This record gives C-alpha cells, structure tokens and sequence, in this order.
RNA sequence: UUAAUUUAUUAAUGCAAACAGUAACCUGCAUUAAAAAUUUCGGUUGGGGCGACCUCGGAGCAGAACCCAACCUCCGAGCAGUACAUGCUAAGACUUCACCAGUCAAAGCGAACCUCAAUUGAUCCA
C-alpha cells in the first residue's frame, strides 16, 4: 500500500513519513473515536518494495 | 400407563455401490444386523464406519465367533457336525491406491 | 428488542447476545456450547471434549443475532493480537 | 443523622447540567448512622478549678455532655479555639 | 453409596480430579497422570464434594 | 559468518513461493573443512552430482521469510557439524 | 519469583517421587495379601 | 494551545523502551545491534546511512 | 386464608441516642404480634369436574430403508460395577424429523504390551 502511495505522488518520501502526512495523503484513514491507536506497519508486501 | 420413546433413525446409512469415505458410518444398530468386514470399524453402539475412502459392499460370510467370546462358542459348540453358523458382512473396498512415487528432483 | 429508543430514536442492541456470541466479520457467529462448565463427573470425556469447543451457529440463528445487535457490533476490528483475528474474513469460498 | 448511601446509580451528567432523577433512584440503603458511633470527647480550657474532673487554666478532654450542659453555659471552662489559648499560656507563664 | 471426592497431586501442584468412591471406606489415594508434569504421579483424597 | 556473495541463491513463486538457496559445499573457505566434511557425510542427499549443497525451502508467502529460513538452516548444520 | 517457587516445589515433588511410588505398590500389595487371606479364611 | 502528548500507559512501555521493535524511548546505543541482528536473520546487508 | 412476598402503618418490648444521679418525652437500629397490603390460583383431557398422567428407555400396533398416534397394549429407569491415560487432541460421519441437547470416530501426540438399554436437567445465579 505504502510503495503504491509512493508511486502516486502522495506521500513523499523525500520528506519523513508521519502518521500526519500519511492521513493527508489518504492512504489510512484513522479514527480516534472507535479507540484505534494509530497504524501498524505490515508484512503485506515485503519483497517488491 | 407406560413409556413413549421417540424413533431410534438407526439402520442403514449408506448402500452398496455408494462412495463412502473414511469416517463416514456406514450403518449403525442395536445387535448385529450387519458385521465389520474388510475395512470397516465398530463404535461402542455398534455402528459401522469406513476405515478407507471406497465403496461400499455386502456379503453373506461364514462366521467364527471369538474363542475368548465364551456364549458364541457354546453355541458353535451345540450346532451338529457339518453346520456353518454364516452372518451378513459390510466391506469397503478401496478406490484410489495410498501411494504414488512423484520426481522431486534430479540430484 | 426497542426498534426505536426513547431518547435517541435509535434501535438498541440485546445485550444478552453480546454477553454469549463472537461475531466474525463475515458474519457467522460463534458460541460457547452449554452445558460445558456441568456435571462434568458423569459426563465421558469425548462428550467433555465436545462440549469445550466453541460451535458455529445455525443460519437461521445467525440472522436472528443480526437482527438483535446494531451495526457496531459488525463493524471491522483491527485487534492487536486477538487470537480471533484469522476467522474475521474467509477463505476460498465457492457457493 | 443519617447517612444514606444510594442504591441504582446516578447516570453521571455533566460538568453544569443537573442529573435528572428517577423513582428508582429515590431507593437509598443506609450505611451508616452519626448515632451508634464511638462517643467522642470535647476540648476545653477550665477558667475555674472544678472538682478532680479539671484544673484551673488547663485544657482538658471533657465528656461532651458535661461541657454542653455544665461547664460552658456556667463559665467555668472555654472551647480550645487558637484564639484564647494563647491568652491562656500567657496567663499561666504569668503565674 | 458413593461419595464424590477431589484428590490433589503431590508433584504438579494444582491439578486436581473428581472421582467416586464408596462412602464407607478408606481414604483414596491413586497413581494418576498429571499433564503439567506429562507424568503418572500419585494423588490423595481431599475434600468430599457431594454425596450420591 | 556466511557472506552472501558466496552464496547462490534463487527465488521461485508458486500461496506458497520458494527460494532455492544453493553453494559449491567444499571450495567454501568460510565453513571450517573438518566442518565441511562432516557436512558432506551427513547431507550428502542435498548435495548435487556438481558438487553444490542444495537446500531450498517453503512455507510462507514472502520470499524473505523463506530466505531466513534457508540461511538458519546453514547455520544449524555447521552447529551439527561443530558438535 | 513467582515461578521460581512453585516450579522448586514441583522439583521436590519429583524428587520424593520415586520412592512415594514404590511405597504405594508396597501398600497395594500388602491389601492384596490382607484380601487373599481373608477369601481363605 | 498544541498539548504535550503522553507516555506510555503501563503495559506499552517495555515495547517501545526495547530497541527490537524501534522504540522511541529505547536506548539509541542497541538500535545498530538490532539492526545488525536483523541483517543475519533475514539476509541482505546493512546500507551505512 | 394454615398459598406466596411484605411490613412501610399501629404493638409493645429490647439495644442504641438523649438524659440524670450515686458508691420520663422524642429519633436510629432490632423483635414478635395485630391489622393490613401486593398477589397468583399449571396442563392433558372423547364438555368440564373426580380419578389417572405429565421426563427417559425397550417390545407390539408399525410383518421387509428410516418416520408414525391414542387417557392403545406390555415391560422397565431415575442406577450400579470396573477403572483411575474415564490423558491430550483430531480427519470424516450419524442425529430422535427444528434449535438445544445427543452419538460414532481414522490418523497424530502421549501411554500399555471401559462394562451397562434408561440410568438424566439449560440459563442466570450461588
Ligand atoms: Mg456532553
Ligand atoms: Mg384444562
Ligand atoms: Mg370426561
Ligand atoms: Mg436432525
Ligand atoms: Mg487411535
């Protein structure tokens, strides 16, 4: 998902990669309210990254 | 006054000619209306169950109780001298072989 | 099970269900069997053995629990480490 | 008095907002009463020598009857504010 | 007739089973398998729970 | 220990993938040669007619994990090896 | 600590074990003996 | 006004005071070693930021 | 009302709380009464009543895969005995016509070298 965003222009990872910055781009979507936590990183696409 | 019990539903479960895996119950009863016969196990009901994917058969064969199983030899022990008890036998015989030797590589 | 409340307007959940059932995001639901914290002397130990597993319910049951909870209780859960978790979703399905 | 503490539970609303009340929650239990409690006893500095019971210009620990209906209304003793004690201690460095 | 009892390993501490017994009689004590200890290990007769 | 310029290693999908780690077993300086030998003896069912210790693995989806997989399982056959 | 303790306990058991085992089978024996002398008598 | 963000609450603190999963509280002096232990694990070498 | 749950009212008591002294009247908590107050009055049934029955199992009706009623005809059960690996788990089935309850069970890991027809009872609470 992430090296898709990459791709796409959102999210720059010439700049550092904040939970900020990955909402801006709307790669995750996160909800205080339902008591999530933030994101977690995941092995999804561990090679071709 | 007396008891009202409900329909037992035993009997047979699968026919012969039918493709009976293992585990499947083959037939369960009271007494022995049917024997394990080649490859066919007994549960403590008495019901009868595949032991191997195949199909199922019946057969009519000559019947040699237990020696240890003492009210069975009493009764061979009482039948005169060219009888043969005989009792129904439910098989399973097997379709697909167990094995099959695949390459893996060339070493 | 109130389809409308009092205050809010909303349908309310039946506690109960919440209390007994697991639902897993496809929406099958999953429950303890009875009778398994019980008399457990008399009972065999293939009947002990059943009775502590955890069973799938009825179709027909499914529905019903469905209709007695509100859409939060279907919603997607992101749990850390529920032991759950791998059942939320299915696998290979065909009819 | 009484101390009546409240079975039912109040819902808990708000910072400036009064908690609306129900008829169940007019259902108190009473946890305990002021009365049935260890007697306590009083301070009080003496401005007479009374009896064994005190000694003039001392403070003493009376049984609270005995200050409310006796000593108090009678002159004969004070209650042990921070005021006058300090006039008390002069006194008696004076004698 | 029969009493209940719970009976206590000694090695593998608490695990405990429930079994029958005649009320009449002697104290239980049994060779049983403890599967913390994933060994037979004798257990001794505690507490009667339930009478039948 | 293990350099992996030394090594071959080869990746092949199919979920479940597979990777194919592989090296010439008695020219590796790095595996001690009592070590090699002992190697040699006990593996020998890995080893190609070249002459290369041959051991892949699969098991999960990613190729990494199966990677980490193959080069612990070096690592366990030199402990072998060793005692 | 906690698991300390409990897992010394459960080695002392075992440790006592061995001969608990045999006095067990002594006792069984020696009940077996008492019944077969009574059937006789 | 922007508030001072939180710790840990109780049971966090041993993940993110660990260096095993880069924890922002864990001492920066094990993050090599970690790193470093992760390369042997999983191949591939270390690139020297 | 001699069915159940209550005594908030009146009843005296008893213990507190208030009291005084010397070598009663009021409040709080207990008590048993009197008076009341909420309350409900199961079903099957050749009408209802009366009598009988109400759960589980085996045999006949129901003669040959299951299933099948009646206040139809007949037996019984609400336990025993042996173990204490009546250890863990697990493919695949059966199922008392739903659900709940029941049943059987290969392999594996641990170990050796169950009988019995019925013999039982959910949830929440303890
Ligand atoms: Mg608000
Ligand atoms: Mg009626
Ligand atoms: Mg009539
Ligand atoms: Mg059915
Ligand atoms: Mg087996």
């Amino acid at each position: 998902r992430l090296q898709y965003l990459i791709d796409l222009g959102r999210v720059d990872p010439s700049q550092p990669i904040d939970l900020t910055q990955l909402v801006n781009g709307r790669g995750v979507t996160i909800q205080p309210l339902k008591r999530d936590y933030g994101v977690q990183l995941v092995e999804e696409g561990a090679d071709t990254f | 006054l007396g008891g009202k019990s409900s329909g037992r539903r035993q009997g047979i479960k699968k026919m012969e000619g039918h493709y009976v895996h293992a585990g499947n119950i083959i037939a369960t009863q009271r007494h022995f209306r049917w024997h394990p016969g080649a490859h066919v196990g007994v549960g403590k009901n008495k019901c009868l169950y595949a032991l191997e994917e195949g199909i199922v058969r019946y057969t009519k064969e000559v019947y040699v109780p237990h020696p240890r199983n003492t009210e069975a030899v009493d009764l061979i022990t009482r039948l005169p001298k060219g009888a043969v008890l005989y009792k129904t036998f439910v098989h399973v015989v097997p379709a697909k072989p167990e094995g099959t030797f695949k390459l893996v590589a060339m070493l | 099970l109130t389809y409308f409340s009092a205050r809010k307007g909303k349908r309310k959940t039946v506690k109960a269900v919440i209390d007994r059932f697991l639902r897993l995001h496809c929406g099958l639901w999953v429950r303890r069997k009875a009778g398994y914290k019980k008399k457990l002397w008399k009972k065999t130990p293939a009947r002990k053995k059943r009775l502590r597993e955890f069973v799938f319910c009825n179709k027909t049951q499914s529905k019903l629990l469905d209709k007695m909870t509100t859409s939060f209780w279907k919603r997607r859960n992101w749990y850390v480490d529920d032991p759950y978790q791998k059942y939320h979703d299915r696998t290979n399905l065909k009819v | 008095t009484v101390i009546v503490e409240r079975w039912w539970k109040v819902p808990l609303a708000g910072e400036g907002r009064k908690p609306r009340l129900h008829r169940r929650h007019r259902v108190y239990k009473l946890v305990e009463d002021t009365k049935h409690r260890p007697k306590e006893n009083l301070e009080l500095i003496l401005t007479q020598s009374v009896e064994n019971v005190g000694v003039r210009g001392d403070l003493v620990s009376v049984k609270k009857s005995l200050g409310r209906n006796r000593l108090l209304p009678q002159g004969l003793a004070v209650y042990a504010s921070p005021e006058n004690k300090k006039l008390f201690e002069e006194e008696k460095l004076l004698r | 007739k029969n009493i209940l009892v719970r009976m206590v390993s000694e090695a593998g501490t608490g695990f405990c089973f429930n079994t029958k017994r005649n009320r009449l009689r002697e104290k239980l004590t049994l060779l049983h398998y403890d599967p913390v200890v994933k060994q037979r290990v004798l257990f001794v007769e505690k507490k009667k729970i339930r009478s039948l | 220990d293990i350099p992996l310029d030394r090594l071959t290693i080869s990746y092949c999908r199919s979920v479940n993938s597979k990777a194919e780690v592989r090296f010439h077993l008695a020219t590796a300086e790095w595996i001690a040669e009592p070590v090699r030998q002992k190697i040699a003896i006990t593996h020998k069912n890995k080893i190609n007619r070249l002459g290369e210790l041959i051991l892949t693995s699969e098991s999960s989806r990613y190729q990494f994990r199966n990677l980490a997989d193959c080069l612990q399982k070096i690592r366990d056959m030199i402990t072998e090896a060793s005692q | 600590q906690k698991r300390r303790e409990r897992e010394q306990h459960i080695a002392e058991c075992m440790a006592k074990m061995p001969q608990m085992i045999v006095n067990w089978q002594q006792q069984q024996r020696e009940n077996w003996e008492k019944a077969q002398a009574d059937k006789e008598r | 006004p922007i508030p001072k963000r939180m710790l840990p609450p109780e049971e966090l603190v041993p993940y993110y005071t660990d260096a095993k999963n880069r924890g922002y509280l864990a001492d920066p002096a094990k993050f090599p070693e970690a790193r470093l232990e992760l390369a042997r694990k999983y191949g591939y070498i270390l690139p020297d930021i």
